[PDB]
């Protein structure tokens, strides 16, 4: 279960990462 | 005959929907 | 001298509804009356 | 109100959604009603 | 970004504030190339994490590792695959290729300029410019003749794309001599869509498909240098309308159609998509099962050919209404269905019992039987059967899944026609918005009844 | 805080709330 | 199956496919934080 | 308060930063406890055919019923 | 007060309560609608959650079984209970909740808190309307809606053996009634459900071209390419044009509306007028008395082996649907058919 | 003045009764010849071997047949998908006993509804109209180019599309969902939220409106000005935009019907609907029945009667 287990670690990342995009930039004044 | 009653219903309904497409009352109403 | 008397209103639109209803009924049972 | 971005919280919400979804879509083909 | 206050779009219409925005519209239109050409590397990659060699491409359902395949890539003798690290390289390329677009896209809709006829007069272009549109239309037609003769290219030279119906077995053949005679390449383009004629979808040897690749290759390269050093006519002018969502509807028109035309080349074709690595097609998989009992029960003490049904037309063979012999049953339908298994068993007049007396050889039996049990029937939870069927297989005909999906993509791209044009028909006309309240055309009109 | 338009809220939330948590729960139960 | 080198990885090609779907969803998010001006 | 107010409220989710997750886990519980089973009688994955029937259960006797579904739940 | 000024009395308290501007309008109807409403649904959910057929058809009904949603639904109790309301406290369940929900008492209690709740909802409808002092024309059309519901669920299980005959609560339970329908009483071929089938259709007709047309016939009342922002809650003048309109679907369709009242009341006229025709018809299956067969070609046929219709072929699959079908659908009927007597064509 | 120009000007003439139009003047010739075939045919048309297995269906009033009963026999599953005009027919006599009057008529049927859309969208430029009146129409279109078209070629034949009959429209029902499963597929079941959902908003829309003009005046102008919003059972400010209202009254019954027609399109091409047939299983293996199974239990006995001399094989891939 350790892929399984490492899978969803990247799911977690990867979805993560657009919405991180937009609250970094929204809490900096970005141009959202 | 029950044919020729159901072909004579038929045509009578076509009859009906062409006077109500041209000779229907003119629409003076919008 | 009955004040309530009045008139039945039948239009063109309505007479064609009428016709044309009495029609689709029959052409609709009429197989099922020959059964 | 305050201190919280509401389109954040849709966001975050809306995505435990989908997983609740998933997860459903996940006992489809597993454990029972998985056909085996 | 953009609001509706200064652009008269909601944002469920904004990226129709992008029309006039040449370099943002850039970066929209290459971003979204990135995610097209991702998903291609992606789900390749995928696809081989997810292949197995114990089972055919089909019963895995993959998609994208058929394609490659097709043009001969890990494939062997009989369409067995050898390899799948090609199928491994195509899907890295195309990922890291997604990149650069994607990055591309970004800087032109995030850094690059809104627009670029102030800066760039090359890259500016006006919707109306037609000189200018038909230009740009050039240099994307020269674009597509390139790709068309690179496939020609890989047919005749670097290795050849793999062939169902090469002499002595199927198996990858260099083309040497692809079909260039006009009658025959555009034979296909005048065939009937019917039965039969099966229209372009009929091709079923791989020198008409280089060949007929060899000719698009050509005239797409030189009609784009016609439109690339011509302007529209005064016909054309006063026949089509020169606006940004008029040319939008004009190419959603036509790839619409292409979506059907694709839809039936996977469900009927068979050459372009081998059903070694396809599946069987609906025709075939009838086809193959009246095979399939003919074969058992002749050897059972059958004779096939004096084998009254119940109907009393045949139950192993019968004729075509034309007069070929064709298999029984309902497979009449399917009369017309051309297989590299069935084709050697066939001659002048339909097929010939004589070889399916004697000559039949295992492999002619082998296949049909794994086809008629690989059929395209199936279900959306993917539980393979006809139909009425118990949940024990999980296979769907990859012909069917592309058939489907196609099909759906091509009548919303028809229905995106229809809103584009008419609006900007409409838009042109200047009452896209609505009637004047003030010079109503009706209010003008005949009282007519 | 118990108004009927609390209690309505809490009507059908509350009770949601719990099923979901079952039906999860069926989602990992083997034959 | 992937490379033996790159059979490591087998579980981030398993997530990369859906990646496009993501990004219609961050469109909708942008528009949120814009507020859908 | 308009409902995006209280779902602005970071107080309104501490409330419910506690009394949803136990609605769930209660949730969990109650069907990982096998208590589903028994309250509403559902037959686990284990006891849906007795030695004694190998067929789906046929109640027969309306006002007989109680003792009859009993006998074909096997108690 | 009353056209005469009388002292006030609890009623009068508890209705200026119970009629008092609120998040949701409670009413006098609420005390109706609300409660029965919320068992009856949340009864569906419970037992499409955690409650077995298996004693009642021997199905498994149930998310806990390990059925989806379309399969997981609230079936009816077993014939044997025959039109028994099975209360929990009746002489079966005997006040056993368990037995009660095994017997499929929970079957019976969504259906009569929901069918009060449907007479609750429309009373409410009259309520508002009389509150907002307005024809209660929405309430006179939701009476199609209730007739569907009491012939279906009420009437035909009321004609037939028992509830056991009657639409299960759950997707794949309301497909087996209506193949069943067309198996044993050929639904399709009743005059009443082709009415019924006319007006749904006519309707989805009406509700499309109508959109369509005025959202089509929008006056430019605004700058902007929304539409939409170009509209006033109070505005008088109306958005579309009707004049617009009426030329348009009387050169391409012929005839056109030129009265919105009669255009609307027409819309509401016709899928009421469908659904309570299909209610007369559903009236005649619940006693059997059904339009299956017409004996005049069913002569012909038997006479005339070659003669053949689609009516013929028709009544050969209805033939399979009850043979192939009534040994599960029917499990007290106890009907052991040999395969040898099962009808089977050519083949298959 | 040109003739042509004046030609094409009475084309476009908007004082036409009914408007002509360019798209017209393919609809206008290709719709009457169909609907000419199609009365003859519903009425002195022959016998026609649908099944191609040499056993011809009698149709038309004049051999037996009724209003209810009668129907176009599809063609013959022998021609299939292959083109049959008259002329390649050796016989008239031929052509109607193979079926080719069912091929003609909806060849001659189907351009006339394409042209159709067309012709509504040329008025409505004529009348300086919005163009999206035609794309509501698209929907009905699209569903009959699917029961005409798009599943007699992904099955194989003409003779698997609908019957132009009121009896064979409901066989080919009965068939498609003994194949298809098409009530457990989940665009069907949008179609039919659809049409339940259109007919609940026509009626309600109907009655709002009547109660409100009961009385130009905006359709709710009424209601709206004595302000007596019936927000109790309609709390809501979405539809409070009348064009928002309308739109969502074209939507939901358009967007429904594309769903089932796309629906019917992948299921000709053997995409049937979800398949949860012996899905439930008990600890030791034991099959637990559910109302699937009892579907899947009536789709095998209309399966095993349909065509019931047109199978020598198991198998039904065709
Ligand atoms: C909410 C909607 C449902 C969401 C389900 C999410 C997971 C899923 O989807 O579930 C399916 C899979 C994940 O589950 C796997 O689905 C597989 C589906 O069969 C596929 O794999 C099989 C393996 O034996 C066979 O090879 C078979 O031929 C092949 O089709 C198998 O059943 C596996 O056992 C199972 O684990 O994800 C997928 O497919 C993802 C699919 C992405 C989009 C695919 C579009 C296909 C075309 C659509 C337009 C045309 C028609 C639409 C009609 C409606
Ligand atoms: C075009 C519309 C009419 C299509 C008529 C038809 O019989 O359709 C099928 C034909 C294909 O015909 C078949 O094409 C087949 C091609 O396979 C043949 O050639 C193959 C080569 O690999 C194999 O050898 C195979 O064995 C062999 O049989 C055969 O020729 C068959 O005899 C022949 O019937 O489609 C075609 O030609 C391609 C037509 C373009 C695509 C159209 C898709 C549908 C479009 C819109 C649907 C919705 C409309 C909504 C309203 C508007
Ligand atoms: C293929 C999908 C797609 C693409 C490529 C675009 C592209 C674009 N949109 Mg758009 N949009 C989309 C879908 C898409 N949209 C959808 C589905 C909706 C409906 C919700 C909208 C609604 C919408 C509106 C209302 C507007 C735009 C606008 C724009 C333009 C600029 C965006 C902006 O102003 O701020 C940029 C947004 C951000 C900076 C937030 C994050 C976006 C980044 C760039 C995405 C990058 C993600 C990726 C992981 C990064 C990779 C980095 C690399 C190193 C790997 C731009 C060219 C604006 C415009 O120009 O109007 C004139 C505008 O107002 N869009
Ligand atoms: C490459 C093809 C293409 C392109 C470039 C455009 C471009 C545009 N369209 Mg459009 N359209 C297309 C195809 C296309 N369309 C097709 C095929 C259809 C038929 C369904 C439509 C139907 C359509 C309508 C009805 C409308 C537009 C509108 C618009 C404009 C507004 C953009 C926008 O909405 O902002 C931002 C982007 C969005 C809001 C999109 C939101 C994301 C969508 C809604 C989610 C869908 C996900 C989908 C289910 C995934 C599966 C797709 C596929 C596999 C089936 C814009 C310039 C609007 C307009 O006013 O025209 C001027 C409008 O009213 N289009
Ligand atoms: C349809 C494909 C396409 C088109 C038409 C353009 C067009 C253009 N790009 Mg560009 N670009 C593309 C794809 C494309 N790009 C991709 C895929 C990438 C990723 C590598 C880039 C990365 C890129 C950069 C880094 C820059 C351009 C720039 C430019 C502009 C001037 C180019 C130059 O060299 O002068 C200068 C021009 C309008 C330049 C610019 O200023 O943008 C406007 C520039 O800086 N592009
Ligand atoms: C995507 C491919 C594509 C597209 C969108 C167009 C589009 C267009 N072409 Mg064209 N053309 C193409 C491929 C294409 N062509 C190819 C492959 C060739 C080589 C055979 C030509 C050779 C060609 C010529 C010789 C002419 C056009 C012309 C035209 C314009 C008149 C309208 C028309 O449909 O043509 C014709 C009208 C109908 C098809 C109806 C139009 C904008 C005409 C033009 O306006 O001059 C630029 C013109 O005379 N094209
Ligand atoms: C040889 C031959 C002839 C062979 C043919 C044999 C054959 C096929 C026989 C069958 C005959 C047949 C028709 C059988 C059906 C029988 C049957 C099922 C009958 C049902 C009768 C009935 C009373 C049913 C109950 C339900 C019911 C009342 C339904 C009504 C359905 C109905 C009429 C709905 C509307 C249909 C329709 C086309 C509407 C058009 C509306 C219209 C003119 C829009 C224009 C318009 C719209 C606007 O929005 C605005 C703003 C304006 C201004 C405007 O104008
Ligand atoms: C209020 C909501 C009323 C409908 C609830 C539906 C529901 O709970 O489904 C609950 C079902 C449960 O799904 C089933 O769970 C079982 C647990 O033992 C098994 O795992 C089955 O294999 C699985 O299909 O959800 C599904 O159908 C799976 C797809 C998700 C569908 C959600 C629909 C929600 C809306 C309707
Ligand atoms: C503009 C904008 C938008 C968006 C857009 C887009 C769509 C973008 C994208 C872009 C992109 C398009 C991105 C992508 C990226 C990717 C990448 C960057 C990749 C990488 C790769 C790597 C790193 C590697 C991998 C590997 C290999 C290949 C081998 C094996 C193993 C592995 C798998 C690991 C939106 C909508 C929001 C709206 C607003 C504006
Ligand atoms: C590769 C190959 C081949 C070849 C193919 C081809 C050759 C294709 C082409 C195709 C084509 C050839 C295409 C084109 C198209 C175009 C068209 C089809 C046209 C259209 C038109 C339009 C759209 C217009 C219209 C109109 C009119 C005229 C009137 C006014 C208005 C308008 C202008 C709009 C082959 C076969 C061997 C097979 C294999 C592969
Ligand atoms: C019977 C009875 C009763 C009553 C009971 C009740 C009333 C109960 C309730 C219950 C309930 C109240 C339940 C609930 C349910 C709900 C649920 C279970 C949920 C579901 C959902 C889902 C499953 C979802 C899915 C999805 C979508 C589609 C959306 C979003 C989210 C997601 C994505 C996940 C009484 C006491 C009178 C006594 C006598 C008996
Ligand atoms: O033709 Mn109408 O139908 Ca559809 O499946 Mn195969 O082919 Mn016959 O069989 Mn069952
Ligand atoms: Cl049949
Ligand atoms: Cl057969």
């Amino acid at each position: 279960n350790i892929e399984l287990a490492l899978t969803l670690v990247s799911l977690v990342l990867v979805v993560s990462a657009g919405p991180l995009v937009v609250v970094l930039l929204s809490a900096r004044g970005g141009n959202l | 005959m029950e044919a020729l009653v159901y072909t004579f219903l038929l045509v009578g309904t076509l009859g009906i929907i062409f006077f109500s497409i041209f000779f229907r009352d003119p629409p003076r109403m919008i | 001298p009955n004040p309530n008397k009045q008139v039945v209103e039948l239009n063109r639109t309505s007479l064609y509804w009428g016709l044309l209803l009495i029609f689709v009924l029959a052409v609709l049972f009429s197989s099922y009356i020959f059964n | 109100t305050g201190r919280i971005p509401l389109w954040l919280v849709g966001t975050v919400v809306g995505t435990l959604a989908i997983g609740l979804l998933a997860v459903f879509f996940y006992g489809s083909y597993v454990g029972l009603g998985s056909s085996l | 970004g953009r609001d509706q206050e200064t652009t008269g779009f909601a944002w469920w219409s904004g990226n129709a504030r992008l029309i006039n925005l040449s370099g943002k519209l850039l970066g929209a239109h290459v971003a979204h190339a990135g995610l097209i050409v991702f998903w291609a590397g992606a789900m390749n990659l995928f696809e081989v994490s997810h292949f197995v060699p114990e089972k055919p491409m089909y019963e895995q359902g993959l998609i994208l590792l058929p394609h490659i395949a097709t043009l001969g890539y890990g494939v062997g003798p009989g369409g067995e695959i050898i390899d799948t690290f090609p199928y491994f390289v195509s899907g890295v390329l195309h990922l890291i290729s997604s990149a650069v677009l994607g990055f591309g896209g970004v800087y032109h809709s995030l850094i690059g300029p809104e627009t670029l006829e102030e800066s760039y007069p090359f890259f500016g272009y006006v919707w109306k410019d037609k000189n200018k549109m038909t230009n740009i239309l050039g240099y994307h037609l020269i674009m597509l003749g390139l790709g068309a003769w690179l496939l020609v290219w890989k047919a005749m030279y670097f290795g050849g794309v793999y062939d169902t119906w090469a002499p002595g077995g199927g198996d990858v053949r260099v083309i040497t001599n692809p079909t260039t005679n006009a009658a025959v390449i555009f034979g296909y383009l005048v065939k009937s869509p019917f039965g039969g004629d099966g229209w372009i979808c009929s091709v079923d040897n791989m020198e008409d498909i280089i060949g007929g690749h060899i000719w698009i290759g050509t005239l797409e390269i030189l009609g784009g240098i016609w439109h690339i050093y011509t302007t529209p006519w005064p016909w054309a002018r006063r026949a089509f309308v020169w606006s940004g969502e008029a040319y939008l509807s004009y190419s959603l028109g036509a790839i619409g159609v292409m979506g059907f035309i694709a839809c039936c080349m996977s469900w009927f074709n068979n050459t372009a998509y081998p059903s070694e690595f396809y599946g069987p097609t609906g025709p075939e998989a009838s086809q193959s099962q009246a095979f399939t009992f003919l074969v058992r029960d002749q050897r059972l003490g059958a004779n096939v050919a004096s084998a009254q049904g119940p109907t009393g037309l045949g139950k192993y063979l019968m004729r075509s209404p034309t007069g070929e012999i064709i298999f029984g049953g309902e497979t009449m339908r399917f009369w017309d269905f051309r297989g590299p298994w069935l084709e050697p068993l066939r001659g002048p007049n339909g097929l010939d019992l004589n070889k399916l007396k004697n000559d039949i050889q295992p492999w002619q039996e082998r296949r049909a039987a794994e086809y008629m049990t690989h059929a395209p029937l199936g279900s959306l939870n993917s539980v393979g059967g006809v139909a009425t069927e118990i949940n024990a297989v999980n296979f769907v005909s990859p012909r069917s899944w592309l058939a489907c999906s196609h099909f759906c993509l091509g009548f919303f791209f028809f229905i995106g026609h229809l809103w584009h044009a008419g609006r900007a028909r409409a838009a042109a006309a200047g009452f896209e918005k609505g009637i004047d309240r003030f010079d109503e055309p009706v209010l003008s009109m005949r009282p007519l009844d | 805080i118990f108004t009927v338009r609390w209690l309505a809220i809490h009507g059908i939330a509350v009770p949601t709330i719990f099923f979901l948590g079952a039906i999860t729960a069926m989602q990992f139960i083997q034959r | 199956k992937l490379p033996e080198a790159y059979a490591p990885f087998a579980p981030i090609v398993d997530v990369l496919p859906v990646i496009p779907v993501f990004f219609i969803l961050l469109a909708f998010v942008w528009q949120a934080a814009v507020s859908f001006r | 308060r308009p409902f995006s107010d209280i779902l602005t409220s970071i107080r309104y989710w501490v409330i419910h930063s506690i009394t949803v997750p136990a609605l769930f886990i209660a949730g969990w519980l109650f069907v990982s406890t096998g208590l589903a089973y028994d309250v509403f009688g559902t037959p686990r994955p284990n006891e849906y055919f007795t030695e004694d029937r190998q067929e789906a259960p046929l109640i027969t006797d309306r006002f007989n019923a109680l003792e009859q579904v009993k006998k074909l739940s096997g108690n | 007060i009353g056209t005469y000024q009388e002292k006030r009395t609890w009623f009068d308290d508890a209705d200026d309560w119970l009629r008092q501007d609120r998040f949701v309008f409670v009413g006098w109807s609420g005390l109706l609608l609300f409660p029965c409403a919320y068992f009856a649904l949340g009864g569906w959910l419970t037992g499409t959650t955690f409650v077995t057929s298996w004693y009642t058809h021997g199905l498994a009904t149930s998310y806990l079984e390990g059925c989806n949603f379309l399969t997981a639904a609230v079936s009816t109790p077993a014939n044997s209970m025959a039109h028994s309301l099975l209360f929990v406290w009746g002489p079966e369940a005997q006040g056993d909740f368990t037995r009660w929900c095994q017997l499929g008492g929970l079957w019976a209690f969504v259906a009569l808190h929901g069918a009060f709740g449907l007479i609750g909802f429309m009373l409410r409808q009259f309520e508002i309307a009389r509150s907002v002092n307005l024809r209660p024309y929405n309430a006179i059309a939701f009476s199609a809606p209730i007739a569907v519901f009491v012939s279906v669920f009420l009437i035909y299980p009321l004609g037939q053996s028992g509830w056991f005959f009657a639409p299960s609560f759950g997707v794949a339970a309301i497909f087996r009634f209506i193949l069943f329908f067309q198996g044993f009483h050929n639904w399709t071929l009743n005059p009443f459900h082709m009415m019924g089938v006319a007006g749904v259709l006519g309707a989805a007709l009406l509700c499309a071209i109508h959109g369509a047309t005025v959202e089509n016939t929008l006056f430019e009342d605004g700058d902007g390419a929304n539409t939409f922002r170009a509209f006033n809650p109070t505005q008088a003048e109306e958005t579309y044009s009707m004049v617009t309109a009426n030329r348009f679907w009387s050169q391409i369709f012929g005839v056109a509306f030129s009265n919105k009242r009669w255009l609307h009341f027409f819309m509401l006229l016709v899928p009421v007028t469908g659904l309570w025709m299909s209610a007369i018809g559903v009236v005649g299956l619940a006693l059997n008395l059904r339009a299956y067969d017409f004996v005049s070609q069913e002569i012909r046929a038997a006479e005339d082996p070659e003669f053949e219709t689609f009516y013929t072929k028709n009544i050969l699959l209805n033939e399979g649907i009850r043979a192939w079908m009534a040994a599960q659908d029917q499990p007290h009927e106890r009907l052991v058919f040999p395969e040898e007597v099962l009808p089977r064509g050519n083949a298959l | 003045s040109s003739l042509w120009a004046r030609f094409c000007e009475w084309i476009t003439s908007t004082e036409n009764r009914l408007y002509i139009g360019w798209f017209g003047v393919i609809m206008i010739p290709c719709l009457l010849t169909a609907t000419s075939v199609f009365i003859i045919a519903f009425i002195a048309a022959p016998p026609v071997d649908i099944d191609g297995i040499r056993e011809p269906v009698s149709g038309s009033l004049l051999y037996g047949n009724n209003i209810i009963t009668g129907a176009v026999i599809p063609t013959s599953n022998a021609i299939g998908l292959h083109f049959y005009p008259i002329w390649e027919a050796a016989s008239l006599d031929e052509w109607l006993y193979n079926g080719g009057p069912y091929q003609l008529i909806v060849c001659h049927f189907l351009l006339g509804v394409y042209c159709y859309m067309g012709r509504e969208w040329e008025l409505s430029f004529r009348l300086g109209m919005r163009p999206w009146i035609a794309v509501a129409y698209s929907a009905p279109v699209a569903a009959a180019s699917a029961v005409f078209l798009v599943y007699p070629i992904g099955q194989g034949s003409f003779s698997d599309g609908m019957p132009l009959g009121i009896s064979g429209t409901f066989n080919f029902m009965i068939v498609f969902q003994a194949e298809h499963n098409i009530l457990m597929h989940p665009f069907h079941m949008l179609g039919v939220a659809g049409v339940f959902g259109g007919s609940l908003f026509s009626a309600m829309h109907g009655s709002l409106v009547t109660s409100s003009l009961i009385r130009e005046e905006e359709t709710y102008n009424i209601v709206a000005a004595h302000g007596y919003f019936g927000r109790l059972i309609f709390q809501y400010a979405s539809f409070n935009n009348s064009r928002s209202l309308h739109f969502f009254l074209a939507a939901w019954p358009v967007i429904g019907i594309w769903f089932t027609a796309l629906g019917l399109s992948t299921m000709a091409f053997n995409l049937n609907g979800f398949n949860f047939n012996q899905s439930v299983v008990d600890s030791q293996g034991r099959v637990l029945n559910t109302w699937a199974d009892i579907i899947n239990r009536a789709n095998l006995g209309m399966e095993v009667m349909h065509e019931r001399n047109a199978h020598n094989f198991p198998l039904d891939l065709a």
